[PDB]
């Protein structure tokens, strides 16, 4: 039965190279040649805890695209939820009794480790824990990286925004520095750099990451310009319109960029890219966007199935 | 081992004997892992004259051993300590405070939005080391702290 | 045609000893050799106007595990509802020419009746209304009582907690008051007594029934330890406090059970029932929880289909 | 009481010894009325034998002694304690606790409402016997509570 | 200096039977002749933290009427909680710094108390701590039947509606309690009984009191009617009809009441004391509210003036 | 008249070192004989658009103080947004036409400054213009720094906390900019030190400054210790934890330090300063809330009075 046949898909951390490989080629597969049956006859609770349409409405696609049935929720918005009352331990206690798989999003890092303990036999996927993982969004983002740069070893990638908190550009490091030969750019304001820890880990694989104040500074060089949104309630309105001139993206700033170069956000950017680079051959976050379908079919496919026949 | 003094001196048939605890951390160690909640006849000795090392508790559990994992657990808070083995009023065996894995129940996750806090579940960390600073991850939140932060709490 | 074939299922009192034996026999079927198609091409309405996550999450697996689609809403948080606009008896008038059954629950009793005299020929289920009704709750404890003691008639039954208020002890005791010689043994704060009407109607089958003050002071005879959530807004947090020491089931309290002794809870438990109960074979909510799943798939497929082959 | 004069734990000159605690009760005596956070020497033996009881905890403090109030204060929790007090190596007076009218600091009020819960404020109760119990009214909320629920789990 | 001086009124079991015949004599001087600038140059802090619009006017408009300046502020909220931090203590040792007095109502029980401990040497006035104290409207209450009675002792005092939650009648059984040969008669539906700690008090002191099951036993005895509002949400809805009508007072019941009878509430009435019984010369509930003006304004006199020339 | 008769005080910015000497010289001479009757027949508007209770509470204290009557409101809101229309413009012309002064409290900066543009000969107090300016809190502190240290120069001043953000240490370090001899201590940690601008002001008018790990290097030096709070929010959760513990004050810290020390915080202060500190003669945060008293009655005497006889 397939490596991750069964298991819980919680944090980046817990899958290897071979693990996200896996996943990956399952993904271009079941964007070739579609099972839209292939899990019929399941039941899979969409649980948001905390609210997140593009990710639910993304999720849910996928588990209909292969013939899967739905039940869910979303945000529990408790009036002042000091005790919402009933436990977490005690709700995916109750839950995995009825479906075959969660797929969870709630507030608090370490909410689908725990889930993990009270689910039984039932696989929980991740869909989002507070400031900690997101794997579904980094199989997503590598998934578009492989499919545009043909590969995922010996690429120079970008990283621009709020390094700092930017829970995807911390996964996203650190799946990639499980492949060879990567080189990064980390472009961010001074208040919002990347965290030590990951330079740290960085420097131990003994992978080169340089830090840059502007974009245009490495726009030559790179592969891969992954933005991110800055958001501006981390900052001061006077200091974050200070800075905000130095991260935003035109399509000017993307002239002397390479050919194969595509620029890659998790969505939602607002003030960040311009609209005008929609318009470029550059522009791939909203493509990004639909290849969360597939690399969400592949994961459920791969959780729920003894054996992927492709 | 026995503190013969002058007059008398207790001893224990067979058991455990924690030496060396610094001072102030005795209580706590029976405190923390429960230690207390026996049939056994447990007996403390706290602020215990030293000379040397100065002041030290004590602490002597009848007909009960420590698993050397348990012993491991004392690493963070008495990692001098030594552990006597007694069997036949002797000490059969000496082991001391190594360097654990994990953590077990006895610490707090001081992230305050980790999901560790209002449920059922024992906290649990990784223990990894730096050269003598000891960083302690969360199981469940993921997030490395000093031991300094966490053991505050 | 079964004898609940496009009934409504309204009220438990609506249900003789004949109609609760058949929906039970169903359940244990539809549990041993699941029909995932049975309800194919039918459309049902989950008609939420008072929310209930554990509930509706239940229905609706239950309808997906027969085949059937689903459509419907869930908390209906008018701001300040002196009149949501539209009578229920107009809703219910326009639902019922689009799907095939109608699940609801609401927050005035007698709603699911009201419903039944709109709804033409399509069936209404009571999904809980007001502190009336709530069956279904009441054939998955039956359900799961059958199960684990094997038999409905001569059991040793204590109910404790919130006699007073709680619509789901008052169901279960007119329910098991259909079959002989059960014996009941009722546990309630002075406060929160089991309401005189119930007792008058056990006295007149002549069925047993005793107040304890203890749960310990019975522990030693019961089959089935049936524990209600005290809700404390009932009470003052001084009384509360003064009362609560009383009915708090521990493992420990346990230690003097029968073997065949099992505890239930509609759920959620909170401050009732400890945690190191949970571990214990006499644990049985979660369980419980998860019949709820084939007590309902159950009274859906014998409504819904003019005969059930099993 | 309890004499033993051979594996014996070593007596103290000056001090106070309390003993004929009931088995149990002696760890949550040192917890609660912080009776560890002291430099002195302190001799602790649980689950003591003495047929009188079974098993019995007991606390020697050195060079410290007990007033007549602190001493009162155990009548919650051992209340056939013996406190006596030594000197010299002979027990130059007893003392049994009496149970006190008011008790700060280690109770905790039931009531969930009650504005002691949240504040940096020491609890303190009025005790009063009733017959078959002793009931404890809050300073703060007013309340009056039996003690055998003040004394919950 | 007078005894009331600089003390803090929290608890109507903190003062005496003098305390409280000397804040009722200076009441009615003060009824008689006024003393608009008695409390110049004073500044009082009118702190409700829990809302009551009632409450609040009157204290206030007592303030005034002694000339002294009032600044406060009334509720602090969010929905189910709150904001962030700051202790009461914090609160108070600051405020303490500003004012002369501080009056405060808030919804827990024992805040009034703790406040003592961190205002210093400004005296602290108890306007209602959760479910335990308010003095003020007790003294309210005893000045009015003391006016319109001639008399605190031997009077027979009958207390009708919710006297299980009732804080209002808890504090006045026990301030009558302090005189001598006075008789209850408790009218109360079975769930909403005077607890047991207030009659075993009664028994303790060798005062008659005695339960009944209709205002009409007794009209012919009682001296003063106190009703009180049996909230609708301390009952189902069904059970609430069904006592209700034994506990709502017509002015056609008032038919065999002595001349002097008074028909007291600390209000809001809304069902219980029907409209007719305002044109009775029984009907005082309004000039109740009138006189908490004087019970108030004597207890500031007292509180802050070291002696009155009155 | 007066240097201050009739001006707006807006910012510290605009003030002068004489104009700080006039405002404390005025607050000493009030603090120690009042004038109950100088502002009698003033109606001042207390106009918070952003709720500020502790602020408030202490302003309309000091109008009454000075026999002024006060009209105002506190917030305007809604949940994200707020109404409909109507300038800040507008508002501040019609109020200026009932008014002898305007306190006003804003979210937005510049608020208080543009009131000036529309309120005529009416002088406008700024009690807080967002992160821009809060004058008369900085003057409070003054007061209290030379109350207890006998002087505004040569003192060794330490600030603790949130410098990036606290909006009272910018202009508090501003303020005693204006004296001479000062020097001063930042401790905070690197995500929230003392921006850039300040650092520039004080290098160009070669006042000495320096950073420091923890209040332990230099708590023997140290005059005056002045605290703020980190908010948690400006933090992730994590980093908050390790952090805090370098600036969390206790009383075992004081130790070392000088006689004439005090500890000053604007409140209010949570986990910043732990309990055991109150207790010290070093804690002067209540007393500097209580010398807001007369800094603010200082600026109402000295605007509102062509001449003061004190
Ligand atoms: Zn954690
Ligand atoms: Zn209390």
């Amino acid at each position: 039965a397939n490596p991750l046949y069964q298991k819980h898909i919680i944090s980046i951390n817990d899958l290897s190279r071979d693990d996200l490989n896996l996943v990956l080629a399952t993904a271009a597969k079941l964007k070739a040649n579609p099972q839209p049956e292939l899990l019929k006859h399941k039941v899979i609770a969409s649980c948001f805890f905390e609210a997140s349409t593009r990710t639910r409405l993304s999720f849910e696609t996928s588990m209909h695209r292969l013939g899967a049935s739905v039940v869910g929720f979303s945000d529990s918005a408790n009036t002042s939820l000091g005790k919402k009352g009933e436990t977490l331990a005690d709700t995916i206690s109750v839950i995995s009794t009825y479906v075959d798989a969660i797929v969870m999003r709630h507030p608090q890092e370490g909410a689908a480790r725990l889930a993990t303990e009270f689910s039984g036999n039932v696989p929980v996927l991740n869909a989002g824990d507070g400031s900690n993982q997101h794997p579904t969004q980094t199989l997503l983002d590598l998934f578009t990286i492989q499919e545009t740069q043909g590969r995922l070893d010996n690429l120079h990638v970008a990283m621009v925004g709020d390094l700092k908190y930017g829970r995807t550009v911390h996964s996203l490091t650190q799946a990639l520095a499980k492949f060879d030969g990567n080189r990064f750019y980390f472009i961010a304001p001074d208040a919002l750099a990347m965290p030590q820890y990951i330079l740290d880990m960085l420097d131990e694989k003994g992978i080169a990451w340089s830090l840059h104040s502007s974009i245009e500074e490495v726009m030559a060089e790179v592969d891969i310009l992954y933005m991110t949104r800055v958001q501006k309630e981390r900052l001061d309105p006077s200091e974050y319109a200070n800075v905000k001139a130095q991260f935003v993206l035109r399509a000017s700033d993307l002239h002397n960029a390479k050919a194969n170069m595509k620029v890659l956000h998790p969505l939602p950017r607002v003030d960040e890219i311009a609209t005008d680079v929609d318009k470029t051959p550059h522009a791939w976050y909203f493509q990004q966007a639909g290849n969360g379908i597939f690399a969400r079919q592949a994961l459920l496919a791969l959780v729920l199935n003894r054996d992927l026949v492709l | 081992m026995t503190h013969d003094n002058k007059l008398q001196v207790e001893a224990i048939k067979r058991g455990t004997v924690i030496d060396a605890i610094p001072a102030q951390i005795g209580f706590k160690l029976l405190s923390l892992f429960k230690l207390t909640e026996t049939d056994q006849r447990i007996t403390i000795g706290l602020n215990l004259p030293s000379g040397e090392m100065g002041r030290k508790d004590l602490i002597k559990i009848e007909n009960t051993f420590l698993s050397e994992d348990q012993v491991d657990q004392l690493a963070l808070y008495a990692p001098q300590a030594t552990v006597n083995r007694i069997d036949n009023y002797e000490v059969v065996g000496k082991s001391r405070p190594s360097l654990p894995e994990r953590i077990d129940n006895v610490l707090v996750c001081p992230n305050s939005n980790c999901i560790s806090h209002a449920e059922p579940v024992s906290s649990s960390f990784a223990v990894r080391k730096r050269a003598n600073d000891i960083a302690l991850k969360c199981k469940y939140c993921e997030k490395e702290f000093s031991h300094n932060v966490v053991l505050a709490n």
